[PDB]
RNA sequence: AAUUAUUAAUCUUGAACGAGGAAUGCCUAGUAAGCAUGAUUCAUCAGAUUGUGCUGACUACGUCCCUGCCCUUUGUACACA
């Protein structure tokens, strides 16, 4: 009977993905009413990874320095784009984002490696964690760089990325990004 | 497209010339020594793009 | 001041030496004082050894090795990295 | 003692600037950044220092690739090096 902003359960949500039911935590410890907990999550090398999805989201929605330490309106920003997420398209939105945060980054990329004194740009592989680090960062950066001189509000412009990055259409930053990233991996090796 | 999950059974070591490079030891039941990006540990669950290949010795 | 007995090579009880020249960089060099390298290589990597074992008849394939034998002089060698600088004791250590 | 206008108050005037080329700085947690404040100077004057608190992230948990410093072997015709 705890739900996120009182409105909505995340009781029946799944991830159905395998590689990533580690690294997203909507569980026991994280099922709270509202994403501001002030916890000390980076005292630790993979704590990070028990602290709330939508509380990551909005720590990574507040940034490029005019909007440092400014949590309050980035947990208003993301509240009322949940709201606009589940009127269109009528699902509960926390599994909206979930499908989207697991979409949005890619599997594979390109590094140099110093094989033996000639280098190539070799392809590797990345972690889930990496994956759901980029896939928050690729997702805040396409909502803020829409709304800048823009008509669209925030919120707006953050429902539509997270809409369109759950269903893999190529008009969202994240899902663009992330297949140049693989494209040039399966391109280096 | 299609991934292919195998599990991390013991890190090896790290390579680069700025260490930014992870060894790891993988198995599906056939094991692989294979390059990562990004912390890892054992127990971790990677997604391969491509299945035959490996990693020079570190 | 001599810093070597042999002077660089091994000779002894006779005048001399024909030459022959370097794999690498072309240069004239005693047969003496040349240091030598056997070498035996395999065609390909491992992996490629394997994909020809099937795409192969006869069900008992072996792949042949390659046999060399070059011969390097002291600048061209010591910066490959055959040979290296060593202190005034282990410069006396043969083998 | 205010002219080359000490500082403050009111109305009027309303420039460049649309995120910054080659380069280059600081920084790992109540920290960076944002926000204001007490003292020093002081008849009058802080866009400066030196302290204090308020809101509060991202990324690593490494390496010897660039820069600097150190140790071992080695060469030297250098010793104001
Ligand atoms: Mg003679
Ligand atoms: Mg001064
Ligand atoms: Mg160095």
């Amino acid at each position: 009977d705890i739900k996120l902003f009182k409105k909505w359960s995340y009781e029946e949500i799944n991830i159905a993905d395998l590689s990533l039911v580690d690294c997203i935590a909507v569980s026991q410890k994280a099922c709270v009413y509202t994403p501001h907990t002030a916890g000390r999550y980076q005292k630790k090398r993979f704590r990070k990874a028990l602290c709330p999805i939508v509380e990551r989201l909005v720590n990574s929605m507040m940034m490029h320095g005019r909007n440092n330490g400014k949590k309050l309106k980035a947990i208003r920003i993301v509240a009322y784009a949940f709201e606009i997420i589940h009127l269109m398209t009528g699902e509960n939105p926390l599994q909206v984002f979930v499908n989207a945060v697991q979409k949005g980054g890619p599997r594979e990329d390109s590094t140099r490696i110093g094989s033996a004194g000639v280098v190539r740009r070799q392809a590797v592989d990345v972690s889930p964690l990496r994956r759901v680090n980029q896939a928050i960062y690729l997702i805040c950066t396409g909502a803020r760089n829409a709304a800048f001189r823009n008509i669209k509000s925030i919120s707006e412009c953050l429902a539509e990325e997270i809409i369109n990055c759950a269903n893999e259409s190529s008009s969202s930053y994240a899902i663009k990004k992330k297949d140049e990233i693989e494209r040039v991996a399966k391109a280096n090796r | 497209e299609k991934s292919k999950l195998a599990k991390v059974e013991k890190v090896l070591g790290r390579t680069g010339s700025r260490g930014g490079v992870i060894q790891v030891r993988a198995q599906f039941g056939r094991f692989l020594i294979r390059n990562v990006k990004g912390p890892v540990r054992e127990g971790d669950i990677l997604a391969l793009l491509e299945t035959e290949r490996e990693a020079r010795r570190l | 001041p001599k810093k070597r007995r042999n002077g660089g090579r091994s000779k002894h009880n006779r005048g001399h030496v024909n030459p022959l020249r370097c794999s690498n960089c072309g240069r004239c060099v005693p047969k003496d004082k040349a240091i030598k390298r056997f070498n035996i290589r395999n065609i390909v990597d491992t992996s490629a050894q394997r994909d020809i074992k099937e795409a192969s008849v006869y069900s008992t394939f072996q792949l042949p090795k390659l046999y060399i034998k070059q011969c390097y002089c002291v600048s061209c060698a010591i910066h490959s990295r055959f040979v290296r600088v060593r202190s005034r004791e282990q410069r006396r250590v043969r083998k």
